[PDB]
RNA sequence: GCUUUACUGCAGGCUGUCGCUGAG
RNA sequence: GAUACAGGGUGACAACCCCGUACUGAAGACCAGUACGCUGUGCGGUAGUGCCAGAGUAGCGGGGGUUGGAUAUCCCUCGCG
RNA sequence: CGCACGGAGGCGAAGAACCACAGAUUUCCGAAUGAGAAUCUCUAACAAUUGCUUCGCGCAAUGAGGAACCCCGAGAACUGAAACAUCUCAGUAUCGGGAGGAACAGAAAACGCAACGUGAUGUCGUUAGUAACCGCGAGUGAACGCGAUACAGCCCAAAC
């Protein structure tokens, strides 16, 4: 029969129709008047989190980000530009936001290691993601068969370096056949192309 | 007045000055910024790739 | 100028290391202090 | 662990220090006190230390003027080692 | 040269340290000689007095003082 | 370097529209 | 003399004056906590069953960047889904 | 008894010098962390940010460095086009963040010599200056496959 989780998951597909629309009209109050980077004791979104790895266990941390909607805020050239090169207005980054949110986070808990992270809606100018941080150095996860990989030296700082799901994703890493050539196994080793 | 030598003339102010990190003779003491290793401004040490050659 | 009790312990290092080879050390080597400083034709940090 | 006394400062003026005023003059580490040294001088020499003066010297050492009571001789302190 | 490493590690720890302080007086009455510009000097002793206690510093360590 | 009703663009301002955005 | 005629040193051109050199042997490090071996677990197959299987996703539209990617690259952003 | 061939003196058969491994000592500033300071000073200190928590800094983490290599972001212009705007130089220089001894990639919502075929991923050789792009100018520029190297395949979420 249908798992409780899949209620959670099925209300998560229309965040703007019916009890989650009330919801999520109530919470962003809150949100708007909370910080960058709020810890939470419960994901908004269980199924979501058990999904992507989420457990209810010592190390295993959760928390709310938001990130301003829009380009990049740039700063207009100060010296010679060919006209190519003189945008400021259309010009975006080539992170998406889930991702800022993701090393903001990272930046909040230095001694965590983000697992993952997801969407939790928007107002008209910013996004929320809840990111999935993980204690490399608590032994309830040193001891975890599903988690204890994350605790190896060469998982340090895997957000900055791009090694997340949205990360991954965002590098291009997705297909494995046509329209990554430029892709994998690096941008970087592929010229900056990707 | 003219801005050499008559000019050079004001020059009693001390500026630069042994670093406390780096030992070089650059620790700004008005800015108590080291001018040469970052001492004071940065965690990290002073360092750019400008420094050398592109290739080196 | 007001000097401090560390620059004091350095000026009194440079004026020490602005003394000559030692006559033994001549001999020693069998045959110059490359770091000769003058008060007026040189400058010192700091 | 670094000692207070370094060892006597003995120079023409240490010595009318010594013989005029009883004052022993001496080469103490630049980290100690006058209180320290007023101390350690006794302990070592078996005196009693009056006044203390103190001086950073220029050879990046630290000097020590030490006057001794009436009840001990300065002469005969320093004439010992 | 004179004081051996057995002499030292057979000394109680109590011994030791009483030898410390006479080692060290011994030092401190050389460099007061040596800064009396006083020549009745014999350099190797100086240097020994040096290693001496060293010797006796790093067996007070081994043993836990 | 400077100018302008030179060419081409880029900020900025004004204005419509979509999102934030809801009830009669 | 030579399984040693590589090289160097030594008061001038040295296989045989000295270090070495060939042969033989030894140790450490790396390979690697890997291979092999082993302990435990248990692979798999038939039939029935619409019980489960990752959403702002797949996909579409507006605006850009990027790419050899051209209608047919990869990515960002706003909207829809 | 360093470079270093002096003078004086000393050490070594109680086996020194010297070499290897291991240990002891290891001032002050320095990420620099009790606070301040041009290497000093003032009155107990994981400062700051975090995880766990006996909710007490009790147990832990991060910081900074490193020849380049590596990964993730930001990103020129001289120049070439015999001018120049798209293009080119070039995702280069340079900048921000970060890992390791190597990184990254990786067990197909693949390929599409279309097949009764191949079978994770890097890399090397080739495919090929081919296909593709481009004031269709100048220029730009892959992939599948193949021959090699090395080979390795698995764990969750959910159902119950
Ligand atoms: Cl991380
Ligand atoms: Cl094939
Ligand atoms: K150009
Ligand atoms: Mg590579
Ligand atoms: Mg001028
Ligand atoms: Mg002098
Ligand atoms: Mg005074
Ligand atoms: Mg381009
Ligand atoms: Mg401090
Ligand atoms: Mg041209
Ligand atoms: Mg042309
Ligand atoms: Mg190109
Ligand atoms: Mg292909
Ligand atoms: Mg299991
Ligand atoms: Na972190
Ligand atoms: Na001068
Ligand atoms: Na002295
Ligand atoms: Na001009
Ligand atoms: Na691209
Ligand atoms: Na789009
Ligand atoms: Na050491
Ligand atoms: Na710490
Ligand atoms: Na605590
Ligand atoms: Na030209
Ligand atoms: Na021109
Ligand atoms: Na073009
Ligand atoms: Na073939």
């Amino acid at each position: 029969a249908r798992s409780a989780y899949s209620y959670i998951r099925d209300a998560w597909k229309n965040p703007g129709d019916g009890q989650l629309a009330e919801l999520q009209w109530q919470r962003q109050q809150e949100w708007r008047n909370e910080g960058a980077v709020e810890r939470i004791e419960r994901p908004t979104r269980l199924d979501k989190a058990r999904s992507q790895g989420y457990k209810a266990k010592q190390g295993v941390i959760v928390a709310r980000v938001s990130v301003r909607k829009g380009s990049a805020r740039k700063r207009r050239h100060k010296a010679g530009r060919r006209s190519k090169r003189q945008g400021v207005t259309r010009i975006t980054r080539r992170k998406d936001i889930q991702r800022v949110a993701e090393e903001r986070a990272s930046r909040t808990f230095p001694n965590l290691r983000v697992l993952n992270s997801y969407s939790v809606g928007q107002d008209g100018r910013q996004k929320w993601h809840e990111v999935i941080l993980i204690d490399p150095n608590h032994p309830a996860i040193q001891n975890d068969d599903d988690l204890s990989w994350i605790c190896a030296d060469d998982q340090a700082d895997r957000v900055f370096r791009g090694l997340t799901g949205a990360g991954r994703r965002n590098r291009g890493l997705s297909g494995k056949g046509k329209g990554s050539e430029k892709t994998r196994p690096s941008l970087r080793s592929n010229g900056g192309k990707g | 007045t003219g801005a050499g030598t008559p000019s050079q003339g004001k020059k009693n102010t001390t500026t630069h000055t042994k670093c406390r990190r780096c030992g070089e003779k650059s620790y700004h003491t008005k800015k108590k910024v080291c001018s040469s290793c970052g001492f004071g401004k940065s965690a990290k040490r002073r360092d750019y790739e400008w420094q050398s050659k592109a290739g080196e | 100028g007001k000097k401090s009790k560390a620059t004091k312990k350095r000026l009194a290092k440079l004026d020490n290391q602005n003394s000559r080879v030692p006559a033994w050390v001549m001999l020693k080597t069998d045959r110059r202090n490359h770091k000769r400083r003058h008060w007026r034709r040189n400058d010192t940090d700091e | 662990s670094w000692d207070v006394i370094k060892h006597p400062h003995v120079t023409e003026k240490a010595m009318n220090d010594m013989d005029f005023q009883n004052k022993l003059q001496f080469a103490v580490d630049d980290r100690a006190s006058k209180g320290e040294v007023a101390d350690a001088v006794e302990e070592q020499y078996d005196v009693t230390v009056e006044q203390v003066n103190t001086q950073n010297t220029m050879d990046g050492e630290k000097k020590a003027v030490v006057r001794l009571s009436e009840d001990d001789d300065a002469q005969e302190v320093a004439s010992r080692i | 040269t004179v004081l051996h490493v057995q002499e030292i590690r057979d000394m109680t720890p109590a011994e030791r340290e009483a030898e410390l302080d006479d080692l060290k007086t011994e030092l401190l009455n050389a460099r007061a000689v040596q800064a009396a510009g006083g020549a009745p000097e014999n350099p190797g002793r100086i240097k020994e007095l040096r290693k001496a206690i060293a010797r006796i510093k790093t067996i007070q360590g081994e043993e836990g003082d």
